[PDB]
């Protein structure tokens, strides 16, 4: 339970942006 | 014999002698905290070891270094006497030199700069007093020494109640002195557990992975190894000749030609004596055998590189083929006995999940903190830091010296961390215990059981202090720039400081000083407690630790403890006891060498004594000391028995050493229950002092030492004659021996006057020496509260007699006369600090003006123009002591409120009266009047007055000092040059001061004119900074709390009489409540005519069975008739001799006794100064196990022309009749307990209430009403009585409306209630309905 | 025993009192539990009459008026 | 609200509650700027968290106060309350028009009453002093009427009085166990501020002198005053609740005083005369003609209503002694002087009390017992009875007994020296002698104590039960037993191991005696264990009464007669002997299920 532990897991998920990515993404917004 | 000695000396009964004589009782508390606060050269307990366990401090990996240089304690900001009125800590300045180092970067070390930051300031660290007691917030607190189980290692049993199968468990305990705990212990499967701390447990071979130990290794360290040779064909073994003892043979076993044993046969000792002694080492074995035996090591196949079988398990007929086959010629094989070893670690690694280190690494990791996923750096880390690091782990001296005494090493010291060896042993021992070989220790032997004290423990708080330092110092180098900053910059003072402060402040060991008193004082100091940080619990530990052990003899006393809800876990230390070099308690015995008693003394811990033969302090030896009798009682190991004669290693010291400083003043002790007696010293600490010092009459000999010891009386340094005698001050002119060469000198004893205790008692000084009187070193000086003439009085004596008096002292009434209060004897003196504090408030600041709202001048009377009380004018309850007002602004009155002031014309003004008065129905004289202002508000008149007057005082007492001090000096100063130049009419001529240029023949006296220059140049400049410093101490505006503009406290003493309802008691645990005060005339009076003072109920006696309350009755009685006889022949004024002769006749008393005495005292002053001190009564000294014998006391009784029965006839006051039966009269020391009835007098008719829940509580002192609990609610429920229950809770109390409906009607005379709802569940109401709960009130 | 049978009794408050409340709130919260008082414990706590002794006459004449009309 | 110095201080909830706020409050925000999933859900089980802990804290994570390391308390905390099971109903709750003391004794009092401090009672009874005082009219209103009392003008202490007279004040001591641990009491004006307690009842308070303090409460509405006055009160509990004996049973002082009134010697002044009534007995005896104890031929006139409702009477020449003789005159009615004639020890002085109750009702018995306490305090007071170090008697013989004992210990060393008896075998067997000795000096001193004086009348001697005093308080009833005196004379036990082992050589001295530095110490440890025990099975009995009241309480005498013919068949206990208890006492005071038989019928 004690939510820090069931969200640091639950964002963990989530990788990290390559450099190139960061513009893709920004690109498209 | 010495100078208080001829004064009075004390008869003293008991025989044997007394070899050692008791030490100062204060020791503990005083070398304690001398340790703390030192400096030592190396790593002995003080501030030095603190700072050097955490310094040097080292940035991470930065090389960036803070290390320790050295540290100093500043003077007191205040000193001890201004500590208490101000409020504050008696406490000096802790200045810390650092120095810092900056490693140049990518190091070979060295420094690119180092500032030495002059001792940065860290904290306030509270001083020790001269006596042994500290002032932390105006208040004396004492801190108790802590007994606690000693660092190392500790085998336990915990049979019965577990699993309710018996088989007991063993288990062993690490405990480090810092740092986690290890634990081990077994299961009903005998599986090896772990737990660390008081963690989950785990299975215990885990940890050994993770010291890096692979399956293999576990299995070679616990277990022998059981070699098999294939040899030939099938199956030999090799055979340890004494492998075969406790088990039966499971086929034919032969061997060398010859056949040792068959099969079924069990092998014994003639077996082993045939085998041994035919030395047979290897056998031919069946390949049957090897099916259960589990394999040590691993056992792969050479050819295939495949694993053929792990280590550690169980082989089979065909395993054996299969390995076999691979060309090996050996198989180890483990040693498994059910009785003698064990198979325990095998069956423990069959539980372990874990294979590799860093695998055992991580389960523990996640164990200790579970929930977080685990790392390599992780596990790897902590592990290392719990037990390896020098910094989280010590077992420090005693824990390494214990530990490796367990494990029956050599070395008694070494590493204070633990290595793999440590663990190791410790597990292989707690298998050899469960094997059968050792037995468990037990935690209540005082060889376990380690004291501290204060010193020991403000060092490990201060500790503390300073690791919560070091995170943030290295917080700091994290970031830092090279020249800016400097060690102040980073390291703060409050967290040390209100470190330390919380601990001598609230502290389970830290406590009040109740009531002022020397024996309780001294008798805290030596206290012991097993309770508070690091020790036991009163729910936590039963009855047997709290009971009493043999290895007490001597150490603690058995008893003194108090009796409530901690039952032994406080005792008391005993008379000679003395804390070990390492911390244990060791006590005093004499060497026995040979035939004869010697006098080295020697000092025995617990286990020490263990194992010599220990006489008994009561014996008969003679001439050379030979024990008289051929057989004598001695307690040699944990038991007592008759011994030979010459047996006996050690015998006592003395017959006093069981008991404690309280037990050994209850005289006759031997003759009271151990019940009693312990409530008698539990009683005889509550002694309020007296008016008049009395003495005790009937004694035991420590009320010399209890004087002294404690610093309540005041004791002469040096020797030499007494110049001058006030009853202020004392000054003692020193003699040349005890004299230091140079400031010549005079030791000047300033004497304390009428002052506060810590609430409310007064202590004050009474000199008991007269004008140029020769005074020995170490001879009382003066008398302090409770103390006479150097002995200890905690009352007064007193005439008592015997009988029911028509039921007045029905169960321990006391029934007192009249006499006693009008003697005043009994009277006692309080001095109560009231205050009156000028807040601030948002309104506006509060004025102590004297123009006070809707008062007369009357009342204004008592006060200056300023609203302060003067100094001396004796008030009572309601006099205001300091006019206060307190801004409150548009009063907002009501029209017919508005309506009387018209009428009357009365202002109504824009002030509220705030000022101090004193409380209803105390009453007494002022004593003093102090004022504190914050910093910038002028100080009003009065106040000024103050400041001059104490000015004033100042220079008058610092001049005095000086002008004694010189005379003392220039005086030294005539004696030099008389020698070598001496003109007696020629050298008092000149001006005094002019002496300083006389010179002198070549010699060292011209260099000794020389010394005393110096010094008194010295001196004369001492005398101007010290002035200067008190003048600036004066007028220096006093620190406040916060909103706080001014504050003035009244010192107000009251004297009290007695009344009924006063609790009282004599040292024989014998309590009693005054009940009547009578008049002289209905005092029982025997045919003499004398009263009786007080007259007691014998039926408390026989039940409560404390005869010794008799016997210092009578003997009591007997002293006082010596006293009567003398009173006459002083009346007669027969002379010396007639009295000389009478004294000695009653110091001798028929035979061996140990006393002596005189005829080498002069015979005319000294005699006759003696006998004016026995007309009172003859001292008398009863040593406690020693003590006086009926034979004696009607010995003594035959002197006195009284009576052997100690009962004599006595006639009623009232008719005039005489009494049936003989009643016995004599004289008891009696005690007033503070307990006195007008403070425990409370009532309330409606007070002020709770706030959160309208409940009766107290906020003016005006009592909070009486709590009516469960029980008492039962009872009225069992009498019908509904009404006067439903009463009791709504309207008497909780409901906010009926109460006020409720006392209408009282006045109006209607007798009614119309309750409506108790409040307090008018709130759980809304605390249910906060939750998401509907509840709702029904119906009608 | 008599600890077990103190267990049972049909006021909610007096089981509040000496049990362990938090199971007697909810566990009566479900259920709608209507506490009629009529004992001893409760009505001290709501602070009344006690349905004995001298109450008892009262409790009586109430009572009756309950369950009636 | 806020504190002096301007700190203010707060209940925990608002810190929970202004999470919840703050987290809800935050979510709402999150969902206008449509912040993503991973995040609204985060906000969500923290907003679950907070009310969690607002409701009830604990069941998750324990959040922990401000700054403050000690969790904060949230609403289900509120209401557990704490020392166990306590909502503020049961643990208590203070209550005004109340106070309290150190309580004396008071000898002179009747049972009914008790001393009352003056000052307690003036702040007690604050506002009914002001009503009395202006209904007569001596304070114009209110608020001088405060005045006055503040000043504590003279008139008001008489008021006071008249506001006192019936007005009962109930007083309680510390551990109310029975219902008799409050009782109501008239208050009498006392100076002083000692409250002062009628011994009769210091028993069933269980209130010793020692400083025990009681507190006072005043019942207040009219209810109370006559709920007070007809159950509360002392003289309506004169009986035990648990069984029908009487719990007012004077104590010790008063029980001594008659013993050493009714108790005869052999030749005393006055022995043999004869007189016509009990007034000129004491006539006798105050002059000092004759002693109190001496045997005498009186004429007395006893009294039987064993009539219909009616007293006969019967005068006799009854064979007596003086001090029973002056005792009848107390004796009411109805009562023999059958009663009076033995040597009046504590349990026949609490029949005598009990058969007066049950024969002449209730006022009488009360009237008899005040005077039987005054008579027996006095006359303990004329006796001079006292205790003197020659009193208690060492018997002649005990060094021959221990020594004798000291054999047998010897022998059966030889014995197990020898081998003849086994290890444990010899412990029991060194005990057993060494219990028998002990008996044997009790039972040795006991016989020279008890009867060795021995008197002469007109021929050589005779002899008595002693008068040395200490007998006369173990005999009487007053205090001591022949357990304690044991250890006084004859030597004191076997003292116990701390393991429970018991210890192979007694204590062979005494009190009376010094017990050296060995015994001493051995002595304590059952001292030691004593108190712990004693306060321990304090402990335990609190609890289970706890547990009793539990289980019980609501049950009440509801019916009339439920008119069950059910019942129980009743025997005495007889316990393999005769009679541990007999079939009278179980029967009193039931009612029979069935007419009974005599051995014939139809009776
Ligand atoms: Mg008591």
């Amino acid at each position: 339970t004690d939510p820090v532990r069931m969200y640091m897991r639950e964002m963990g998920t989530v990788e990290l942006l390559t450099r190139e990515g960061e513009i893709d993404i920004a690109k498209r917004i | 014999y010495s100078y208080t000695e001829k004064k009075r000396i004390r008869k003293d009964f008991g025989k044997r002698p007394q070899v050692l004589d008791v030490p100062y009782l204060l020791s503990i508390q005083l070398d304690s905290f001398q340790k703390f606060i030192e400096q030592d050269p190396e790593g002995q307990y003080g501030l030095e070891a603190a700072f050097r366990s955490v310094f040097p401090i080292q940035s991470y990996s930065g090389n960036s270094e803070l290390q320790y240089v050295s540290y100093r304690l500043g003077e007191p900001v205040f000193d001890v006497q201004e500590c208490q009125i101000r409020g504050v800590t008696y406490s000096a300045p802790l200045r810390v030199k650092l120095r810092l180092v900056i490693y140049e970067r990518e190091a070979p070390e060295g420094t690119v700069k180092d500032i030495k930051e002059q001792e940065v300031y860290m904290g306030e660290i509270p001083l020790m007093t001269d006596n042994g007691t500290f002032v932390i917030n105006g208040t004396e607190r004492v801190i108790v020494s802590q007994l606690h189980r000693s660092p190392g290692v500790f085998f336990d049993s915990d049979k019965g109640k577990t699993h309710s199968s018996g088989k007991v468990l063993y288990n062993a305990r690490i405990i480090p002195y810092r740092g986690s705990w290890l634990d081990f212990e077994f299961d009903p499967k005998d599986n090896l557990f772990v737990r660390i701390d008081r963690r989950r447990k785990l299975p215990a071979t885990i940890i050994l992975r993770a010291l890096n130990y692979t399956t293999e290794q576990i299995l070679d360290l616990f277990f022998e190894k059981v070699i098999f040779e294939i040899r030939d064909n099938k199956l030999q073994m090799e055979l340890v000749p004494e492998r075969l003892r406790g088990e039966t043979a499971s086929f034919d076993i032969e061997a060398n030609g010859k056949v040792y044993v068959e099969k079924g046969r069990r092998i014994t000792a003639r077996h082993i004596r045939q085998l041994e002694k035919d030395d047979v080492k290897l056998i031919e074995v069946p390949v049957e055998y090897i099916a259960g035996k589990v394999v040590a090591k691993d056992y792969i196949d050479e050819s295939t590189g495949e694993l053929i079988c792990a280590a550690n398990m169980e082989l089979s007929l065909d395993l054996l083929a299969k390995l076999s086959q691979s060309g090996h010629k050996r198989i180890e094989t483990l040693f498994t006995n059910d009785l003698d070893h064990g198979p325990y670690i095998s069956e423990t690694l069959r539980v372990d999940p874990t294979n590799d280190r860093l695998s055992a690494l991580v389960e523990i990791y996640r164990m200790m903190r579970p929930g977080e996923p685990p790392t390599r750096e992780a596990a790897e880390s902590l592990f290392e830091n719990l037990f390896f690091s020098e910094d989280r782990y010590d077992l420090s001296a005693v824990g390494r010296m214990k530990f490796n005494r367990s494990l029956l090493r050599e070395e008694i010291e070494g590493s204070g961390i633990l290595s793999k060896d440590d663990i190791i042993d410790v597990m292989k021992k707690l298998i050899d215990i469960r094997n059968g070989k050792g037995e468990v220790d037990d935690i209540d032997h005082l060889g376990n059981r380690r004291i501290r004290s204060v010193g020991e423990m403000a060092e490990n708080q201060f500790r503390v202090g300073l690791v919560r330092v070091e995170r943030a110092v290295k917080e700091r180098l994290s970031l830092g720039d090279l020249d800016t900053l400097m060690p102040q910059d980073m390291i703060n003072a409050k967290p040390i400081s209100a470190a330390v402060k919380e601990f001598f402040g609230s502290s389970q060991l830290s406590q009040f000083m109740d009531q002022n008193n020397p024996l309780s004082e001294i008798t805290y100091k030596r206290r012991i407690s097993a309770l508070g940080p690091g020790g036991l619990t009163r729910e936590r530990a039963g009855f047997e630790v709290r009971d009493v052990h043999p290895t007490h003899y001597g150490r603690v006393c058995p008893i003194e403890t108090p009796e409530g809800p901690n039952i032994g876990l406080i005792n008391s230390l005993s008379v000679y006891a003395q804390t070990n070099e390492y911390g244990f308690l060791e006590t005093p015995y004499r060497k026995v060498t040979d035939g004869v008693v010697t006098d080295e003394i020697h000092y025995l811990s617990a286990i020490e004594e263990g194992n010599y033969v220990i006489a008994q302090a009561n014996s008969n030896l003679d001439e050379e000391g030979h024990f008289v009798e051929d057989l004598v009682t001695c307690r040699s190991k944990g038991e007592s028995s008759l011994f030979s004669r010459d047996q006996v290693d050690y015998m006592d010291v003395s017959t006093q050493q069981v008991v404690s400083v309280g037990a050994s003043l209850i005289p006759f002790l031997e003759h009271d229950d151990a019940n009693r007696a312990l409530m008698g010293a539990n009683m005889q600490r509550q002694a309020v002092p007296t008016l008049r010092a009395d003495k005790p009459l009937v004694g035991t000999g420590m009320e010399r030492a209890v004087a002294v010891d404690s610093g309540v009386t005041a004791v002469a340094k040096r020797g030499g004659v007494v110049q001058y005698v006030d009853a202020s001050r004392i000054v003692i002119k020193v003699n040349e021996d005890e004299m230091y060469p140079g400031e010549a000198g005079i030791d000047i004893y300033n004497l304390t006057k009428y002052t506060r205790s810590n609430q409310n008692t007064c202590i004050n000084q009474m000199p008991c020496v007269s004008l140029g009187e020769p005074v020995e070193r170490g001879d009382v000086l003066a008398d302090g509260p409770s103390t006479d003439l150097g002995e200890l009085a905690l009352g007064q004596n007193m005439r008592v007699a015997f009988m029911p008096w028509n039921g007045y002292n029905f169960e321990d009434s006391i029934l007192v006369s009249e006499r006693v209060v009008q003697e005043d004897r009994f009277t006692t003196i309080h001095i109560q600090e009231l205050a009156c504090v000028s807040r601030d408030t948002k309104l506006g600041p509060e004025e102590i003006t004297a123009d006070i709202p809707n008062v007369g001048e009357a009342a204004l009377s008592k006060l200056d123009e300023s609203g302060i009380v003067y100094i001396g004018a004796e008030v009572t309850g309601g006099d205001i002591l300091v006019g206060k007002v307190t801004p409150k602004g548009e009063t907002q009155l009501t029209p017919e409120e508005k309506l009387l002031r018209a009428i009357f014309g009365e202002k109504a003004s824009d002030v509220k009266d705030s000022s101090l008065r004193v409380p209803n129905g105390v009453s007494g004289t002022v004593i003093d009047v102090q004022v504190f202002t914050r910093d910038g508000v002028e100080k009003d008149k009065r106040a000024l007055e103050i400041e001059e007057m104490q000015l004033k005082q100042a220079k008058k007492d610092l001049s005095e000092e000086l002008q004694i001090l010189e005379a003392g000096l220039f005086s030294r100063i005539r004696a030099v040059l008389v020698a070598g130049g001496v003109e007696a009419e020629k050298l008092d001529k000149l001006p005094r001061d002019r002496w300083l240029e006389l010179g002198l023949t070549d010699e060292e006296k011209q260099n000794q004119l020389e010394q005393l220059a110096e010094q008194y140049d010295e001196l004369k400049h001492e005398f101007e900074k010290k002035l200067e410093a008190k003048r600036r101490k004066i007028t220096q505006g006093d620190d406040l709390a916060p909103g706080v503009l001014k504050i003035v406290k009244v010192y107000l003493a009251v004297k009290r009489r007695i009344q009924p309802g006063d609790k009282m008691a004599g040292r024989h645990g014998n309590k009693g409540v005054i009940s009547k005060i009578n008049p002289i005339e209905d005092m029982p009076y025997d045919e003499n005519g004398t009263p009786v003072d007080i007259v007691l109920n014998p039926l408390g006696v026989p039940s409560r069975m404390n005869i010794g309350q008799i016997l210092e009755t009578h003997l009591g009685m007997a002293a006082k008739g010596i006293g009567d006889k003398i009173n006459a022949m002083l009346k007669q004024q027969q002379e010396v001799a007639k009295l000389r002769e009478f004294i000695q006749r009653a110091y001798d008393l028929g035979a061996d006794v140990r006393q002596k005495v005189d005829l080498s005292t002069f015979s005319d002053e000294e005699v006759m100064r003696l006998a004016e001190n026995l007309r009172k009564g003859m001292p008398i000294a009863t040593p406690v196990f020693d003590g006086a014998k009926e034979a004696e006391i009607k010995e003594l009784l035959k002197l006195g022309d009284l009576p052997t029965s100690g009962q004599i006839r006595l006639y009623d006051g009232r008719t005039g009749e005489q009494f049936e039966r003989p009643v016995t009269v004599g004289y008891m020391y009696m005690l007033k307990l503070n307990h006195l009835v007008d403070d425990k007098m409370h009532a309330r008719s409606t007070g002020s209430y709770s706030l959160v829940t309208q409940q009766p509580l107290g906020g003016k002192a005006q009592f909070g009403g009486q709590r009516f609990g469960e029980m008492e609610v039962w009872a009225l429920e069992a009498y019908g009585a509904a009404y006067t229950l439903q009463e009791m809770l709504t309207v008497k109390s909780d409901d906010v409306n009926g109460r006020t409906k409720m006392y209408k009607n009282i006045v109006d005379g209607n007798h009614q209630m119309e309750p409506g709802m108790p409040e307090s569940f008018n709130v759980l109401l809304k605390e249910i309905r906060s939750l998401g709960i509907n509840i709702e009130l029904e119906d009608e | 025993g008599i600890t077990k049978a103190s267990l049972a009794t049909e006021s909610f408050i007096s089981a509040a009192s000496f049990q362990e409340t938090t199971r007697v709130l909810t566990e009566a919260a479900v259920a709608g539990k209507r506490d009629e008082l009529r004992g001893l414990k409760e009505n001290v706590i709501v602070g009344r009459l006690i349905p004995a002794g001298t109450g008892y006459a009262y409790h009586q004449d109430r009572m009756r008026r309950r369950a009636a009309g | 609200v806020p504190l002096d110095g301007g700190r203010f201080a707060t209940s925990d909830l608002n810190d929970l509650y202004r999470r919840v706020i703050n987290r809800n409050n935050r979510l709402k925000r999150l969902l206008d700027l449509a912040a993503p999933d991973i995040i609204v859900r985060n906000e969500k089980r923290m907003l679950q968290e907070a009310v969690d802990a607002l409701l009830d804290n604990g069941r998750r994570g324990r959040a922990i106060t401000g700054s403050n390391k000690r969790p904060l308390k949230s609403l289900a905390d509120m209401i557990k309350g704490k020392q166990g099971r306590f909502r503020q109903n049961l643990l208590g709750k203070r209550v005004d028009y109340s106070g309290r003391s150190v309580i004396t004794v008071g000898p002179y009092l009747r049972l009914h009453q008790c001393g009352l401090p003056k000052k307690m009672a003036l702040e007690l009874f604050k506002p009914f002093i002001y009503g009395k005082l202006e209904l007569r009219g001596l304070a114009t209103t209110i608020k001088a009427a405060k005045k006055m009392v503040e000043r504590e003008e003279a008139v008001v202490w008489d008021i006071l009085d008249e506001v006192i007279r019936e007005h009962p004040v109930l007083l309680n001591r510390a551990p109310t166990l029975h219902r008799l641990g409050i009782q109501a009491f008239e208050p009498v004006l006392i100076e002083g501020k000692a409250i002062q307690l009628h011994p009769l009842v210091c028993a069933a308070y269980n209130a010793d002198f020692d400083g025990d303090q009681m507190a006072v409460h005043v019942p207040l509405t009219l209810e109370a005053q006559l709920e007070a006055r007809a159950l509360m009160m002392s003289t309506n509990n004169i009986l035990s609740p648990a069984n029908g004996e009487p719990i007012i049973v004077p104590s010790q002082d008063v029980v001594l005083g008659l013993y050493y009134m009714t108790r005869d010697c052999v030749n005393a002044k006055g022995e043999g005369m004869v007189l016509t009534g009990p007034k000129e007995a004491e006539r006798l005896y105050r002059s000092g003609l004759a002693s109190l104890h001496a045997r005498v031929k009186v004429r007395i006139t006893e009294y039987e209503k064993d009539a219909n409702g009616e007293l006969v009477a019967k005068t006799s020449l009854k064979d007596t002694t003086v001090g029973r003789a002056i005792l009848w005159m107390i004796v009411p009615k109805g009562l023999p002087y059958s009663i009076v004639n033995q040597a009046l020890g504590k349990k026949a002085i609490s029949k005598m009390l009990n058969t007066c109750y049950r024969i002449l009702g209730l006022k009488p018995t009360v009237i008899f017992a005040d005077q039987i306490m005054y008579t027996g305090f006095a006359y303990a007071a004329r006796s001079g009875a006292s205790v003197g170090i020659d009193d208690m008697v060492i018997p002649e013989k005990k060094h021959e007994i221990i020594s004798e004992a000291e054999a047998e210990v010897a022998e059966i060393q030889e014995q197990f020296q020898s081998g003849l008896v086994t290890a444990g075998e010899r412990y029991n067997k060194v005990i057993d002698i060494w219990a028998a000795a002990n008996d044997r000096v009790s039972k040795a001193m006991m016989d020279n104590l008890q009867t060795e004086t021995v008197i002469n009348r007109d021929g050589q001697e005779e002899k008595q039960v002693s008068f040395n005093s200490i007998y006369m308080m173990a005999d009487s009833g007053a205090r001591g037993s022949a357990a304690q005196i044991r250890q006084l004379a004859g030597m004191r036990g076997l003292m116990a191991k701390p393991d429970g082992s018991i210890i192979e050589t007694p204590i062979t001295a005494n009190f009376r005696e010094g017990l050296n530095v060995l015994q001493y110490f051995i002595s304590t440890h059952g001292a030691r264990k004593g108190l712990a025990d004693t306060a321990l099975k304090t402990a335990n009995s609190g609890y289970l009464t706890r547990r009793l009241v539990d289980v019980a309480q609501d049950l009440v005498v509801t019916e009339d007669d439920c008119g069950t013919h059910e019942g129980i068949m009743m025997t005495p206990v007889i316990e393999g002997g005769d009679v541990k208890e007999p079939l009278r006492d179980r029967v009193l005071g039931r009612v029979t299920a069935e007419d009974v038989l005599k051995p014939g019928t139809a009776d």
